[PDB]
């Protein structure tokens, strides 16, 4: 089982520096060359950098040339990207990508395993944790129909937040909406779930909100209000 | 650089049918072309390399064809979990890898009307001086929908924001939220807050509403 685990992305000032890590497990690291590929929010894929299996050979896209440095430590199965003089256009999800066939140039140019990616946000705005409010179900009609409840995650920066329900137990019927950038410049999103109308008052519903950039972990319990 | 163009950037293909996606290169890239599938919130997964060879574990209904400058990706027996953005990528000029900008493949399922819910602002948020009123449209197709806010039967414009989920990988539906944001002072001036939903699988518009205090 091949696993690529990016880490180190976050909020950084324009002109600042950031170093990304990719933890590698499940294959012979020395046998394969490695790449970094990034994706700006809502945009396409852009190859950024490549390092040979040995590590002697490094290549860079022109858009990052002279500012980024790719490196590896095959001893401890690590891939690195040192990012300097960051600009707003560098804001993206950064993917760690492993080449398909071992060998050199003749067998290169294709990525068969990717990591889940880590987000880099280049901005001078401040970190701010969200407030979590309940979306209480009400007037649950027919008592055998379906009711909707959820959590409103408001006024945070930067992205992302994650929402789970009942510690990942409640999974079916969950819709976590994409965040919306408000007039204030802060983000806000809703996570909702549809449940049996008869379970209200029998099963307790708790949304687990995590905003890692601000070290904010919140569990909010959602119940029907009085009247 | 070799510019890869994927046109059209969107396609709507019925389930069970055959979807043909196009990728064109500014110069010949021979057979050094790959296809990737990116589902929402996930990394790309390699489908095709060598312009016709399937990567490991890729079912044979995914087929790549073409050479030179013209290429196609054909997905047979289209399934609801095939919703994704598909990228073609040339590696002829290695290491100057370039991607196309992708085609988003929507699964054209049958019409489904939304279930509509309204949520009043919490009293906790009400203390803070702001009231958020959330209208939910759940599990509908097609994506197009009109949501209107009525505050004491007065049309609201400029004070709401919408967010839509990606097409569901199982039932191919969308869900949408409309959020009305008012100051607590402006929230407490009026009485009736209504969400009016117009959509194709509803014969007449559906309204869900509440009254501030009750």
């Amino acid at each position: 089982e091949v696993q690529l685990l990016e880490s180190g992305g976050g909020l950084v000032q324009p002109g600042g520096s950031l170093r990304l890590s990719c933890a590698v497990s499940g294959f012979t690291f020395s046998k394969y060359a490695m790449n970094w590929v990034r994706q700006a929010p809502g945009k396409g894929l852009e190859w950024v950098s490549h390092i040979s299996g040995s590590g002697i050979s490094t290549y860079y896209a022109d858009s990052v040339k002279g500012r980024f440095t790719i490196s590896r430590d095959t001893s401890k199965n690590m891939l690195y990207l040192q990012m300097n003089s960051l600009r707003a256009e560098d804001t993206a999800i950064y993917y760690c990508a492993k080449d398909a066939i071992s060998g050199q140039i003749w067998l290169q140019g294709t990525f068969d395993y990717w990591g889940q990616g880590t987000l880099v946000t280049v901005s001078s705005a401040s970190t701010k944790g969200p407030s979590v409010f309940p979306l209480a179900p009400s007037s649950k009609s027919t008592s055998g129909g379906t009711a909707a409840l959820g959590c409103l995650v408001k006024d945070y920066f930067p992205e992302p937040v994650t929402v789970s329900w009942n510690s990942g137990a409640l999974t079916s019927g969950v819709h976590t909406f994409p965040a919306v950038l408000q007039s204030s410049g802060l983000y806000s999103l809703s996570s909702v779930v549809t449940v049996p109308s008869s379970s209200l008052g029998t099963q307790t519903y708790i949304c687990n909100v995590n905003h890692k950039p601000s070290n904010t972990k919140v569990d909010k319990k959602v119940e029907p209000k009085s009247c | 650089e070799i510019v890869m163009t994927q046109s059209p950037a969107t396609l709507s293909v019925s389930p069970g049918e055959r979807a043909t996606l196009s990728c064109r290169a500014s110069q010949s890239v021979s057979s050094n072309l790959a296809w990737y599938q990116q589902k929402p919130g996930q990394a790309p997964r390699l489908l095709i390399y060598g312009a016709s060879t399937r990567a490991t574990g890729i079912p044979p209904r995914f087929s790549g064809s073409g050479s030179g400058t013209e290429f196609s990706l054909t997905i047979s027996s289209l399934q609801s979990e095939d919703f994704a953005v598909y990228y073609c990528q040339q590696y002829n000029n290695w290491p100057a890898i370039t991607f196309g900008q992708g085609t988003r493949l929507e699964i054209k399922r049958t019409v489904a009307a939304p279930s509509v819910f309204i949520f009043p602002p919490s009293d906790e948020q009400l203390k803070s001086g702001t009231a958020s009123v959330v209208c939910l449209l759940n599990n509908f197709y097609p994506r197009e929908a009109k949501v209107q806010w009525k505050v004491d039967n007065a049309l609201q414009s400029g004070n709401s924001q919408e967010s839509v989920t990606e097409q569901d990988s199982k039932d191919s539906t969308y869900s949408l939220s409309s959020t009305l944001t008012l100051s607590k002072a402006d929230y407490e001036k009026h009485k009736v807050y209504a969400c009016e939903v117009t959509h194709q699988g509803l014969s007449s518009p559906v309204t869900k509403s509440f009254n501030r205090g009750e």
